[PDB]
């Protein structure tokens, strides 16, 4: 609101703005296409299914265990193990969750800063997909690759056993699938033992979402500065609006108010000249993130270290706040001789 | 974060302790003044503020008399050994008024009460600290105090901790201050320390009962 | 200009200056942000020239939502419109399936395709397309005892 | 109010931003401290007479109530000049500590009494600093205090080693020296008894006659209070927007009992904002904390407007129960009253959805509202029929279970060659200014 | 250093300065931002060993 901002609860400010006008409409218009464009970049991203799949209820896949990144029913949220690891790391300020007005005044008014953003007119708006709609599009994309491989991403789901999906990977990375079936058991035990240092890593580390924590980062920095900019006097006698109209004539208050207008739009500006710059950023991040979707969890890439260090075989995307995450599953070659050649 | 004068942190403050040995020297005001005194009994009983100290110019004065105080500025004519008379109240009290011989022209004067309470109840040897702040600012003299009773140290002094004084009187007296010197009874063990405040930004911490409660001197060190 | 002196004319007019061109400041501002986003629609219409027009891209989902035949590019205002072609697996048939078959000892796998049984006999298929073969060892490739 | 936003007859389809509603105050409220007398302002303006501008007089006035009107009313005095308010305010405002400064000068030397000045009346004897906060007075005293044997009992400082200190007085009566030899004691050559005075006889011309002169030096707005202007507390009131005033601290909030503890010096409380937040009443010794009355965005949701006309409105961040308490029996910003009446009210996790009726089914997200709900304008007929605007949670696709078991495949018997069309920018129109 | 820029070797000037604040701060803040980014730019495209 710059009204709210400019002329924090003020009748005779909100009618010098005016003389301005269509200057606070830019900076509404402006920031309301940054919040349709992050609608937008998440459905890019996880929206890539048009049907729901779920997983049998015979959790079986030649001995792989998925058990850690599907959902588990238990849970009054339905994401899965890994997920509800990633939602704790990173800790959010307001999923614009309603505010009843009796949580925002009384004790909570002393510490707490979302409130008192809120009092000056910035508001952060909810997503439209909620974090359970994310889960679940992140489960059927999971669902689709341990029951279909890459074919529920070129037509209809189609099942295959996942112990000859693992081998038409193998084929694809220039390993002949007998290699698979001759050492099931051992890859199986791999795969198993590589998704427990993924949950080791997560639980033990908080060095690791720092990519997304630095956004939610930004975004609080951002607004808090711009508070702050509200004690500015841009050379007027007080940042207080109230006490430059209880100590002056309508004649010379009119130039001590117009500074206060023209620092704190000017502030605006800033903000809204630096949110499009993030938001640019930002999107350039979620058609990456919306390739890697396409090209390494509906598909497997023959694009080296696009989908991790490796030879890929399989990815399995999780849902993080703000972000994504993706396990990438990757064949290393490990134990070299040499001979001699011709 | 605030600029202000305020004590510089790790600073040098000049230390002076009375036993048959006194000291009551004039030391110069520049700026203003942290004022501190480890204390029992109450020996010291204030201050003298001035520029000349001989009527020739006006002379702040504060006292802590038996049962109340003095706050005067005036010309005054100090003695140049000002001292009260009382060896711990053993056989005689208050008599004797070594302060000063004149009192010219005053344009000022205030009275009240026995000035700064002591602890309550009592411990074994357990002294008490009383520590101030005078500025002086475009004809404005303030004044800012705290007490705090506590454990006493031996061979150390002015005890490791923080606490923040609140303001306590504000004097209108209009005169240029640029020395001072201490009031103090006739033995006792008391001791007092001098600080200078320079200009100086601090950032304050205040906890949500909107007490101050630590600070960093932004110009200590790089880390501050 | 015309109901002013050139003394304070200077101040009524310093604000006109002033605001105007702060509103110019803000349309380059606002003009270069949106020339960066539509750069990186012009690099990924290249990269869509190169790949689905040049070329045949086994990226997934890159040149639309099947598998990759051929594209065609088409002009429009501002833009290009890429015509895909894609290759959609339309009619599937449920199948029991093995990874090898056991012969004599040895273990066969598929050269190229899966093996299928449409429930008595068993056959080898290319994997996109239902075309059944008998099984031979032109078909198939021998490795390891069936164990 | 969505076509006057989009400059508009026609709104296509969309949830649109409109503005801010906002809760009007229902009441004025006035606090100051009851003290009841007139302030001692006569005890100086008739009297005696006032200090020699070398050693001018400073009488704090204090825990009473200023009233500039009846004395301006009295006073032959006729003058004013104002630096740190408006005189005009100066009725309605409140103020700390309170020195009215006295003496007398010449009508000419009046103007070295404005801050910043120079010239020796402003730097030997009397100076005030560059942001001094008060206004001065003067009158023209010939017709009391002026004599034809002359009244020179009025005496100022000429000479002086440097410029004093603001607010400084200095009644210091050693000899000065500008020559550069110590003429010691009495007299010297180009040597001077500091102190001189005024030739204030009536035969005078103008300006050389006597100018009494108070100036009045006033702290206020941030700092407990003991002199107001003669404006009257009104009852206190809590829970309710007001227009309130405590000592002069104007604004529009809502007013709260408080468990923030000031300690005995404070007077007001602040946010990181630099704005008051809380401030204790000087009737009654609590703390309130003060609250911006309710208020949050609008959102209006359309179908094309030559699809239809009725629209529902979202108000975002705001809990249902606060709409029916948004009753317009006092104002608001937003003059349209008739959302109120809801029956078909739904609590959305993203604010107060109002006009849309919500139903258990889902379907594909046609208006995002936010938090997983979107509206939609349709026949709304599960069992006459008619268009009405629904709100549902978004469907996110068919369901649909995988036929997975460890020995079963799929294999396509045919296909289809599908032709898809994807439309990129390429460039933008080149503008030249 | 805004201060230097804004209020070239200038006591009094920079004094004015403080009444803005955290105006120069945040392009302080934004050019250490760049700053970071370019060696960042330089690790991801040549320490791909
Ligand atoms: C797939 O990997 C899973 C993670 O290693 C593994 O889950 C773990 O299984 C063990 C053995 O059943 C559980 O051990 C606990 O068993 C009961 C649970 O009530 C307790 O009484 C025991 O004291 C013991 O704590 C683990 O709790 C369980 N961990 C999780 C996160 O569920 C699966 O068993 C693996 N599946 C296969 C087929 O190997
Ligand atoms: C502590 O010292 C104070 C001064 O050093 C002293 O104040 C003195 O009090 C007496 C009695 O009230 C005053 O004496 C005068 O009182 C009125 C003045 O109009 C007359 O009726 C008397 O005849 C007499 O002139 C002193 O003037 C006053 N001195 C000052 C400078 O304030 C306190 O009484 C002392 N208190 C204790 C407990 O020792
Ligand atoms: C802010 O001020 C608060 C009010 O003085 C203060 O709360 C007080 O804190 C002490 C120490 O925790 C409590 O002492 C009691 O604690 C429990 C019962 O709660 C007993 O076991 C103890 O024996 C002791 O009696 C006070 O009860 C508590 N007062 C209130 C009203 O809750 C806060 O501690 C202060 N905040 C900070 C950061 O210091
Ligand atoms: C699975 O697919 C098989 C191959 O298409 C199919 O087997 C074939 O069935 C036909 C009859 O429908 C046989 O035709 C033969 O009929 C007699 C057999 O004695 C001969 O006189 C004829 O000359 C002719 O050979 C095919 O020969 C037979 N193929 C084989 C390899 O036996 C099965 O019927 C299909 N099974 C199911 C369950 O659908
Ligand atoms: C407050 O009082 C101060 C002392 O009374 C006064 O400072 C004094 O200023 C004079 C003139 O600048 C100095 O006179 C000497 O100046 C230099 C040495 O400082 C010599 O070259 C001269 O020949 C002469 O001796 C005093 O030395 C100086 N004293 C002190 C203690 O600073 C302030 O100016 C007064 N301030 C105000 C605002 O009134
Ligand atoms: C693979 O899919 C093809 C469709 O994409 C399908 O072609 C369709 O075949 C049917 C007959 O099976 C045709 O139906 C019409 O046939 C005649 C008129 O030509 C009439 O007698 C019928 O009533 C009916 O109208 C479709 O017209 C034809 N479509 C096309 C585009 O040719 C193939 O048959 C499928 N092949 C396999 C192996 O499944
Ligand atoms: C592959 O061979 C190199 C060196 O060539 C070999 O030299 C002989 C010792 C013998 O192994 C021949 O068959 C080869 O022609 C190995 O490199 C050496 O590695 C050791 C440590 O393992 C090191 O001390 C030597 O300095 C290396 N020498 C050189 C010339 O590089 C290499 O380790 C072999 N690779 C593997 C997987 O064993
Ligand atoms: C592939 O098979 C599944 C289920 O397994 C089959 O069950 C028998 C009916 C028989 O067909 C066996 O040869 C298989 O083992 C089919 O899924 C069923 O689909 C129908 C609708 O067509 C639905 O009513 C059932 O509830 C489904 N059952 C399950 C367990 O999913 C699937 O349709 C088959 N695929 C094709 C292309 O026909
Ligand atoms: C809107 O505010 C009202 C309070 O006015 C909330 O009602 C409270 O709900 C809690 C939890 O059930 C109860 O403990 C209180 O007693 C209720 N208070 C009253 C006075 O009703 C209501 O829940 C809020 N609605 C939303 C969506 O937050
Ligand atoms: C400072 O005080 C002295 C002494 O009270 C004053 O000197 C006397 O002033 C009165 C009134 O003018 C004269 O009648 C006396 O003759 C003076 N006595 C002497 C010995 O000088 C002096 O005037 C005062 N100064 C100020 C600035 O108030
Ligand atoms: C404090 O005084 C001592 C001399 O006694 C000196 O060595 C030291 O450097 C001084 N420190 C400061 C910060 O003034
Ligand atoms: C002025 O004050 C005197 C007392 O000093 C009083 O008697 C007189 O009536 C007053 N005159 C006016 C004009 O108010
Ligand atoms: C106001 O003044 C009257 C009398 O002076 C007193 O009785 C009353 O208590 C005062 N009001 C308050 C709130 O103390
Ligand atoms: C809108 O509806 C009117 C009829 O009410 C019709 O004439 C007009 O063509 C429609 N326009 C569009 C773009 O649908
Ligand atoms: C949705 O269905 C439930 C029963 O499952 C019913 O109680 C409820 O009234 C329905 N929702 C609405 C908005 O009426
Ligand atoms: C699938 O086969 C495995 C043996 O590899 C067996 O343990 C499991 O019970 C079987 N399940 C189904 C549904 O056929």
């Amino acid at each position: 609101d710059c009204t709210m901002y400019i002329c924090g609860d003020s009748t005779e400010c909100s009618n010098l703005l005016l003389q301005y006008g269509s200057f606070c409409t830019q900076l509404k218009r402006a920031l309301t296409g940054i919040a349709v464009e992050q609608d937008k970049n998440t459905q890019e991203v996880f929206a890539q299914v048009k049907q729901i799949y779920k997983t049998p209820p015979i959790k079986y896949f030649g001995g792989f265990n998925f058990s850690q990144i599907l959902p588990d029913p238990s849970k009054p949220s339905k994401r899965s193990f890994i997920e509800d690891l990633l939602f704790n790391k990173v800790t959010l300020a307001d999923a614009g969750f309603i505010k009843q007005y009796g949580d925002c005044l009384g004790d909570i008014a002393a510490r707490d800063l979302i409130c008192a953003q809120k009092f000056k007119g910035l508001t952060v708006l909810p997503p439209l997909l909620t974090d359970e709609m994310i889960a679940q599009y992140t489960s059927a994309l999971l669902a689709g690759t341990i029951t279909s491989g890459w074919t529920f991403g070129a037509g209809a789901a189609l099942q295959i056993p996942f112990a000859m999906q693992m081998a038409y990977r193998f084929n694809g990375i220039g390993v002949t699938q007998n290699v698979l079936y001759e050492n099931q058991k051992l890859i199986a035990n791999q795969f198993n033992s590589a998704i427990g240092k993924i949950q080791d890593s997560l639980s033990s580390t908080a060095s690791a979402l720092g990519k997304l924590q630095d956004v939610v980062n930004h975004n609080a920095q951002a607004l808090n500065t711009l508070v702050k900019q509200l004690s500015s006097k841009f050379g007027a006698i007080s940042s207080v609006l109230n006490d430059i109209f209880s100590r002056l004539d309508k004649v010379e208050a009119e130039v001590q108010i117009d500074r206060l207008i023209t620092g704190r739009l000017q502030s605006l500006q800033t903000y809204v000249t630096q949110q499009l710059i993030r938001a640019a950023e930002i999107r350039a991040s979620a058609n990456l993130a919306a390739t890697k979707m396409s090209e390494c969890v509906l598909g497997q890439s023959k694009r080296v270290d696009f989908c991790g260090k490796g030879y890929h075989l399989m990815s399995f995307p999780q849902s993080a706040p703000h972000g994504v995450v993706f396990l990438h599953v990757t064949y290393v070659p490990a134990q070299e001789k040499n001979f001699t050649t011709a | 974060s605030t600029q202000d004068l305020f004590l510089p942190f790790f600073s040098n403050v000049t230390w002076f302790h009375v036993i048959k040995r006194f000291d009551n020297p004039v030391l110069p005001f520049n700026d203003g003044v942290y004022f501190a005194s480890i204390e029992k009994s109450n020996i010291i009983r204030g201050w003298i503020f001035g520029t000349t100290l001989d009527s020739k110019t006006q002379s702040l004065l504060i006292v802590n008399n038996a049962t109340n105080v003095v706050i005067k500025v005036c010309e005054f004519q100090f003695c140049n050994d000002p001292f009260f008379d009382h060896k711990n109240n053993k056989s005689w009290m208050e008599s004797e008024f070594r302060v000063y011989s004149s009192a010219n022209n005053c344009t000022f004067e205030y009275v009240s009460q026995p000035f700064l309470m002591d602890l309550e109840g009592k411990q074994g040897n357990f002294k008490n600290l009383r520590e101030f702040v005078f500025k002086n600012i475009d004809g404005y003299f303030k004044i800012y105090s705290k007490h705090t009773p506590i454990i006493v140290r031996e061979p150390e002094d002015l005890p490791q901790g923080f606490s923040a004084l609140e303001p306590l009187v504000d004097l209108p007296i209009g005169i240029n201050i640029t020395r001072f010197q201490t009031l103090l009874a006739l033995a006792g063990a008391a001791a007092y320390y001098v600080g200078y405040l320079q200009p100086r930004t601090f950032l304050l911490k205040y906890n949500e009962n909107g007490t101050i409660t630590d600070a960093v001197d932004c110009a200590l060190d790089p880390l501050s | 200009f015309s109901r002013l002196d050139k003394v304070e004319a200077e101040v009524q007019i310093d604000r006109l200056i002033t605001g105007r061109l702060q509103s110019l400041q803000t349309y380059v501002t606002q003009q270069l942000i949106r020339a960066a986003e539509i750069r990186a629609s012009a690099n990924l219409a290249a990269t869509k020239m190169s790949e689905c027009v040049l070329g045949q891209s086994k990226r997934v989902d890159f040149c639309g939502k099947g598998y990759h035949l051929m594209s065609f590019p088409q002009s429009a205002p501002h833009g290009v419109v890429f015509l895909h072609v894609t290759y959609v697996p339309a009619q599937e048939k449920n199948f029991t399936t093995a990874p090898a078959i056991c012969h004599d000892g040895k273990a066969h796998f598929p050269r190229e395709g899966v093996f299928v049984s449409n429930g008595t006999h068993w056959f080898v298929t290319q994997r996109n397309f239902y075309e059944p073969q008998i099984i031979t060892t032109d078909n198939t490739f021998v490795s390891g005892n069936c164990d | 109010e969505t076509k006057c936003t989009l400059k508009s007859f026609t709104v296509e389809k969309g949830i649109y931003q409109t503005s801010n509603f906002r809760v009007q105050p229902t009441e004025s409220i006035v606090r100051f401290p009851n003290i009841t007398n007139l302030c001692p302002f006569d005890e100086v303006f008739n009297a005696t007479r006032f200090a020699s501008v070398y050693a001018w007089n400073r009488k704090r006035i204090s825990n009473c109530v200023a009233d500039y009107s009846v004395l301006y009313n009295l006073a032959p005095f006729f003058t004013f000049k104002c630096y740190g308010v408006s005189p005009t305010k100066l009725n309605d405002l409140c103020f700390t500590n309170v020195y009215a400064d006295s003496f007398v000068i010449r009508g000419d030397e009046v103007r070295q009494i404005a801050p910043g000045q120079t010239g020796n009346i402003a730097d030997y004897n009397y100076k005030l600093p560059d942001d001094f906060t008060g206004c001065v007075i003067a009158w023209n005293s010939n017709k009391l205090d002026s004599k034809v044997s002359g009244n020179y009992n009025y005496l100022y400082r000429l000479f002086r080693k440097s410029n004093l200190k603001p607010f400084e007085r200095d009644i210091s009566t050693e000899i000065y020296q500008a020559g550069n030899k110590p003429c010691n004691g009495v007299a010297g050559f180009n040597c001077y008894f500091p102190l001189r005075s005024y030739s204030f006889r009536p035969t005078y011309g103008v300006g050389h006659q006597p100018y009494r002169v108070v100036v009045l030096s006033f702290e206020l707005l941030h700092a407990p209070a003991t002199v107001c202007g003669p404006k009257k507390s009104t009852n206190l009131v809590k829970n309710k927007c007001v227009n309130f005033n405590f000592n002069g601290l104007k604004g529009t909030g809502v007013l709260t009992e408080s468990n923030k503890k000031f300690l005995p010096f404070q007077q007001f409380g602040r946010d990181i904002a630099d704005t008051t937040d809380a401030v204790r009443d000087p009737q009654t010794l609590e703390i309130l904390d003060i609250t911006p009355c309710s208020f949050g965005g609008v959102s209006v949701i359309t179908p094309g407007t030559n699809t239809s006309n009725q629209v529902a409105v979202l108000y975002q961040g705001v809990n249902c129960t606060e709409v029916p308490v948004a009753i317009h029996a006092d104002q608001l910003t937003p003059t349209w009253r008739v959302y109120s009446t809801g029956s078909n009210v739904f609590q959305t996790r993203a604010g107060c959805l109002i006009g849309a009726e919500y139903v258990n089914n889902s379907y594909e997200c046609d208006i995002p509202i936010g938090a997983g709900i979107c509206a939609s304008y349709q026949t709304q007929t599960k069992s006459v029929a008619s268009q009405s605007i629904i709100a549902y949670t978004m469907s996110l696709g068919a369901e649909n279970s995988v036929a997975y078991s460890n020995n079963s495949i799929a294999i396509p018997t045919n296909f289809t060659i599908s032709v898809t069309t994807e439309i990129l920018p390429v460039s933008m129109t080149k503008t030249s200014v």
